[PDB]
Parts: structure tokens; sequence; C-alpha cells
């Protein structure tokens, strides 16, 4: 709670360069913002919708957008009647079987449903549902399926991106939520761990920080039992360790979110992935598509922020090649390193 | 009233720290002086202007791939980043070899810019070790945007070997313009620059280091920020020999930076008074030999490439104000001197009489300085104001 609320004044104070950063982001696909906006809302601000759950009709007015994906595009959007806002997230179709994708989406998703939950599901009323939108417009198919969420303040990805752009996270503050991160971040990998439970996508494009300050997990549809199979591919490979790139089928195990949390902590520290890896929207990176191309193999430090031993200490456990020896979370919240920087955190806070 | 201690006693005039030459070297030429050997008192003399001469200087520069180095170097240089012999990005990186520099029209000023540690596979100590750490008069560690922890092992290794570093923190104006377009409403500039010199302070006690000397600029304006004080600091920690090669290479990016040339320079110029020997006749009754004119003509020219208001150095204004050199040469004095109707030899005459008159003879009663000094005095001053002129046009 302490760390949340310092998390939630300092993004109050970094709000005007978050949204700055936000809008940049927005202006190389502005073509893809366009269309898709043209799509959802032809008319003026407003637009019809029914939800595909229980939740009836509905009117979502558009605020502005937040935040463009692979194939999808995310708004801020008001329902005025309800005095609430929500994000909601518009898919394009670019494949000939993105209908039949996204109804397995939505059914994954709901019947799914620290994890950002979704709020609805809707279609533009008229139409049916999963299909392509009209009006249509030639290089962006947008499907009829509108999901409606919580707004998260920031999205790691975009904090990160912005930190690069300019690095306010200066002084004892700025360290401080470095630290604070870290923090969250572990917790919310040993949250999932003490489930069962392990996510295939836990990535600073899919870390959330909420208005209140707190670190969610999104899409509750990558959820997955400990030791499930499933396909490998739904790794973003950048974010793979070596095992996930050798087979189209793999388990999902408690090894994965290690190696994906020694990830995320090092680009708190970093803003780049680590071994060379690609990091789109980061200047210091190199350009290495994934593991299984050889590189860099070796954890670097030089080039980050001058980060304590102790954080070095457990990215280097997490971030170990060995698959059956790697630092689970839970494990990590027991180690003297964890415990110094919940210290650091402590004696810092008050 | 006494010849030797009029010779030292100019010397006294000027601060300590702007003196060209030790209280040792000063104490032996008085000697000798005193004792009325003129042979040995021009050796001494002459050694001391050769040692000043022949002195050279070592500045190290590391940092990350991208933080400035070159284009530090360049503008120390007085180079631009696109003209001939500029440092250019990259390529040491490459090499994992440091390549040296000279300063164009001072080339026993050497810059040596050293690969970023990350460009090898050398850790801290074998890093600095295999780049030649202690054949450096300074090491700069340049960093630009953010702290790298290259950096801060870089520094706690000098702190280690007890030795000493200069951190210098680069593109602040584009932390400056950043924070401008993303902050609007809470944009402070010198609250932004107050806390990157305060992250940078804190960085190095957080990591065991004692602060070393840090300095906030900007590659791109040269007429703000700490690039000044940085040269203050860098001339005090060098023995006294050095400093006149130094200075004179610097660019001429302030009032002071100017004054302190100016300052050197007049020392030379009674070292070199002095050596040619005083005479008993008053220049206002002396001529020029040709011998004298083509040294007078080399020293207007020395004393404007130095104060950067030689012929080049105007042209490259002209393009960038975008006008034609006759403007910029307008402006100010030094060009038209040795230019076609009161001819050389009145007006060289006339500078004589204005300087001999404002300022005296400089000596004791019936001793004069030969002509041709007291000219050089003259041009000094001519070039020194010019050199202003110009400044105060460019940093605005
Ligand atoms: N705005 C600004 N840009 C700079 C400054 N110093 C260097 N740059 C730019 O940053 C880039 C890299 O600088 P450079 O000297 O070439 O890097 P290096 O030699 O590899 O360390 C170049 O495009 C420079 O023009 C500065 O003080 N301010
Ligand atoms: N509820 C939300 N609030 C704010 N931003 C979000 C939300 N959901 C997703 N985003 C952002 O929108 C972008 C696209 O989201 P998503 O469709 O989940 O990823 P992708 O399309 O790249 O698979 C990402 O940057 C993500 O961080």
């Amino acid at each position: 709670e302490a760390g949340d609320s310092f998390m939630r004044d300092l993004l109050k104070r970094e709000e005007e360069l978050i949204g700055y950063c936000r809008e940049e982001a927005l202006k190389e696909p502005a073509a893809m913002v366009e269309a898709v906006t043209a799509t959802v809302w032809p008319q003026n601000a407003e637009t019809t919708v029914d939800s595909l759950l229980s939740q009836g009709e509905r009117k979502l007015k558009l605020v502005e957008p937040l935040r463009v994906g692979d194939r999808s595009v995310v708004f801020l959007v008001r329902d005025v009647e309800r005095l609430e806002d929500f994000a909601l997230k518009v898919f394009t179709m670019g494949a000939e079987n993105s209908r039949s994708e996204l109804e397995r989406l939505h059914e994954a998703t709901f019947a799914a449903a620290r994890l950002l939950l979704p709020s609805d599901a809707v279609a533009v009323q008229s139409q049916p549902p999963f299909a392509q939108l009209s009006p249509g417009q030639d290089d962006y198919a947008v499907a009829n399926y509108l999901l409606l969420m919580p707004a998260a303040s920031v999205d790691l990805e975009l904090l990160f991106s912005t930190l690069d752009f300019v690095y306010v996270f200066r002084g004892d503050e700025g360290i401080l939520a470095l630290h604070i991160l870290t923090a969250q971040l572990i917790r919310l990998a040993a949250n999932l761990q003490s489930k069962g439970l392990v996510h295939g996508h836990f990535t600073p494009d899919n870390l959330f920080i909420m208005p209140d300050g707190r670190l969610m997990l999104g899409d509750v549809s990558a959820l997955w039992k400990v030791g499930t199979r499933g396909p490998a591919s739904s790794v973003p490979v950048t974010y793979a360790p070596r095992e996930f790139l050798n087979a189209s089928t793999a388990t999902f195990t408690h090894a994965l979110n290690a190696w994906q949390l020694g990830l995320s902590i090092y680009r708190v520290w970093c803003l780049f992935l680590p071994f060379g890896l690609v990091t789109p929207g980061i200047k210091g990176s190199w350009k290495r598509p994934s593991l299984r191309v050889p590189g860099t193999d070796s954890l670097a430090f030089g080039s980050c922020t001058p980060l304590p031993d102790f954080v070095k200490t457990l990215i280097g456990r997490f971030l170990n090649f060995d698959r059956r020896r790697r630092l689970l979370p839970l494990e990590a919240m027991e180690t003297p390193e964890f415990l110094q920087l919940q210290n650091e955190i402590s004696s810092s806070l008050s | 009233n006494d010849l030797p201690s009029s010779f030292t006693g100019y010397f006294k005039k000027f601060n300590t720290g702007r003196k060209i030459i030790s209280q040792e070297i000063l104490n032996l030429i008085e000697l000798r002086m005193r004792k009325g050997n003129i042979q040995l008192t021009n050796s001494a003399i002459s050694d001391a202007l050769k040692e000043i001469d022949s002195s050279v200087l070592n500045v190290a520069v590391t940092g990350e791939t991208g933080s400035g180095k070159s284009s530090f170097i360049n503008t120390l240089r007085g180079i631009g980043n696109e003209e001939e012999g500029a440092a250019k990005t990259g390529v040491v990186e490459v090499t994992m070899e440091r390549h040296p520099y000279k300063h164009p029209n001072i080339p026993n000023v050497v810059f040596w810019d050293l690969p970023g540690i990350g460009s090898t596979n050398f850790p801290p100590n074998t890093y600095l070790e295999k780049m030649k750490f202690y054949e450096y008069d300074f090491f700069i560690i340049i960093s630009a945007t953010r702290f790298k922890k290259n950096d801060i092992d870089i520094a706690k290794a000098i702190s280690m070997m007890k030795k000493e570093f200069y951190f210098v923190r680069t593109k602040v104006d584009s932390d400056i313009t950043n924070e401008a377009d993303g902050k609007p409403q809470t944009f402070d500039k010198e609250k932004v620059l107050q806390d990157i010199r305060l992250n940078c302070v804190n960085t190095f006690r957080e990591n065991g280091i004692a602060e070393p000397p840090i300095f906030l600029l900007s590659n791109k304006n040269v007429c703000h920020y700490d690039f000044p004080v940085l040269m203050d600091k860098l001339i005090s920690d060098l023995p006294i020999y050095k400093r006149h090669n130094f200075m004179v290479s610097l660019p001429n990016i302030t009032d002071s930076v100017i004054e302190k040339k100016r300052q050197f320079l007049k020392q030379r110029i009674w070292l070199e008074g002095f050596a040619a020997d005083l005479v008993n006749i008053i220049p206002s009754l002396t001529f020029l030999l040709d011998s004298d004119l083509e040294t007078l003509k080399k020293s207007m020219k020395f004393y404007r490439t130095v104060f950067g208001v030689d012929e080049t150095s105007l042209q490259r204004l002209a393009r960038d104000w975008e006008i034609e050199v006759d403007q910029v040469e307008a402006m100010i004095k030094s060009p038209a001197v040795f230019k076609p109707e009161e001819t050389i030899q009145e007006r060289l005459s006339r500078y004589i009489q204005e300087f001999c008159l404002a300022n005296g003879y400089l000596l004791p009663k019936n001793s004069f300085l030969k002509e041709i000094f007291y000219l050089k005095y003259y041009f000094l001053d001519m070039v020194t104001e010019d050199a202003k002129t110009l400044l105060k046009e460019i940093c605005l």
C-alpha cells in the first residue's frame, strides 16, 4: 500500500510527460488510429453498442486514443449514463480467420474471468458481432468486437519508452521508483506461482500501473494452469527462453515466468532487453530477433542505470539459461537480497 | 627603478594562477640580470619559453558510444563536426583503440578519444591499464542522457587507484528541451539543471566515490552552462609550464577566457621584449626594419588565430550569419591594420603614441622596450577587443 501510493503520486507528477510520449507514440501509426477511429465512431463522439454478456445496451463516448498494439488500438472511452471511464480495445482483421480467433479469445477471456479483468465485451448495434465492421476503410479492417476494461494509468512499455526520452527518475525518488517496481514485479510473479498459475505474456506491454498505483497483469486468456501444454508461439519471441523456441507445443511452467520476470526487472533498470534482444522504441537496443539466433548470451549490465548488487544478483538468478535452475519468485522473496530490497524501500518511504 | 626589479615586478601584477612561469624561473632570470651577464640572462628566458612551447598536453576522453566524445573533442579544438580533421563518432568503438586528435593551432595539445569500456572486453582496471591512464594530464568521463554503470565502474576504479578524473555531463540542452516539450506546465530550466547535477553528485556518493569535479554542458552551445568553469578547473590542475599552451588553445567563449589569454600573452611579450635587449631610445623616434615588420605581421596572425578572429575564423562566421566576410571584418579592427591612405608606417607610429600615452613605457625612466614590443602589446589589445566584440554576436 505504501509503495502503491508512492507510485500513484509519482504517476501524477509525470502525468504530462507520459501524456506527451503517449501522443508521440501515436504519430507513426496515425493512419491506423484514424481509420479505426472512423470505423468505430463514423458519426461523432458516441457509438451505441450491445453487451455480448448480461450488460445490455450502452453508449460509448470516445475521449481519446491511448495506445496501438500489433493488431489493435486501445481508446479511452466514457459511458456517460454510468459515469465510468474505460479502456476500449478494438482489433484489426488481417487474417481470414480473424473472426474465429476473436470468438475464441472472447470465450477464453470470459471463461477465465492483481489481474486486470475485462468489464464487458460489446458489439456495435445493427451489425453482427465479430464480423468486419462498417463503414469499412480498405487499409484497416476492424472486427465488430470491442473489449471494455479499466484504464491503466500507464503500461510499463510506455513508461520505459518515456524514460528513454527523458530520464525523469532522478535522485532518491526515481531510484526508489525503480526499487518499488522491482518489488512489485517480483510479488506479482510470486502471486501467480502461489496459485500454480503461469502467464505466457508477463511482458512490459501487458504490465499496467493502475490509477491507485498498483501493478497489474492483463489478458486473463493467457493465464495457464502450471504444467498445461499450449502453443509456444503464444509467447512473444523476445520474451521466450530457449526452451520455448524449439517446439510447436510447450509446457507452461513457473520457469517461464521466472525468465520473463528477469527480463522485466532488467528492463526496469536498463530500458532495453538483455542479450542484445531487439527492443522496439528504445535507443540503446541491438537487433537480435530471439535467443535461437546466436549472439551475446552473457548478461551485461554496463549500459544500464547503476543498479545495486542485490538487484543484479536477483536478475542473474532469474535469468539462468538452465530451465531447471532458475530462481522462482516465491523463493526469491525469502532471499537476503529481497529482504534488502524491502528494507531499502521501507527506509526510504518512512 | 632598477631593471631586474622592474622585470620581476611586472609579473606580480598578475594574480596567482595567471603567471606564465614559476617563481623558481623568475628567481633565476632575476639573478642573472643582477649579475649583468646578458648571455645567461637570454638563455634563461629562452629556456623558459622553450619549456613552455614544447610542453605536451594529453587529454583522455572516455564514455559510452554516442555520449558526445568526438563532439566534445571537436568543440575544444574549435573544429565543426563536419569540417576537416574532425573527430568522428563510432570509429574508436570498432577499432577498440584510442585515437589522438591534435589541436589545429597548438598541436602539442592532444585529445585522445577512448573507446567505451563496453566496446571492449576489459574490466575497469584492465581497461585503464590498456588505455594508458597514467599518460594523461586529464582523464574525462563523458556521459549523456542518463548515468550508465560503466561510467561509475570506471570512476570507482580510478578512485581506487587514488587518482583523479573529471566528469562531464553532455547534452544538457537536450534534456532541457525534452522536459520543456514534455512537461510545459511544470518545466523550469534551472530546476532541470539542478536535478541533473544533484543526480550526478548523488550517484557518486551512493557508490562510495568522493564527488569528482562535475560539469554540465552542451557541445552545441558553448555560450552557456559549465564550459567556462570546466576550463578554469583544468588549467588550475596543471603545473605552471603547461598552462600557456592549454590556455591559448581554448575556445574563445567568455570575456574571462579571452581576458585570461591576454594576460598570459602579455607576459610572453614581456619575456620576449627583455630577451631582445632593452634600449635607451624612445619608441616614437625609431623605425621598423623589414625584419621587424615581418615579425609583426607574423605576430598579428598568431594573435588573430589564438583569439579566433583570423581569416578562416571570420569566413566561417560569415557563412553562418549568412553574409560576406567583409561584413564580419568590418565589425572589428585587426583585419584592416596591414591593409591599404594613412601609410602603414604612419599607422604604426600612431599606435605607438596611443599606447605610450595611455600606458607609459612600462619601464624605469630612460629605458624602453624595442618599438616592436609596444606594437605587439597594442595588437594584442586590439585582437582581444575584437574577439569580445564577435563573441557578443555569437553568444546571442
Ligand atoms: N544537443 C546536443 N547534441 C549533442 C551534444 N553532444 C553530442 N551531441 C550529438 O549526439 C550525437 C553523438 O555525439 P558524438 O560526439 O558523435 O558521439 P561519440 O563520439 O560517439 O561519443 C551526435 O549526433 C551529436 O551531434 C550536446 O551537447 N548537445
Ligand atoms: N486497459 C488498458 N489500459 C491502458 N492500456 C492498455 C490496456 N489494455 C491494453 N493496453 C495497451 O494497448 C496496447 C495494445 O494492447 P494489447 O492489444 O493487449 O497488446 P497487442 O495488441 O500488442 O497484443 C499495449 O501497449 C497495451 O499496453
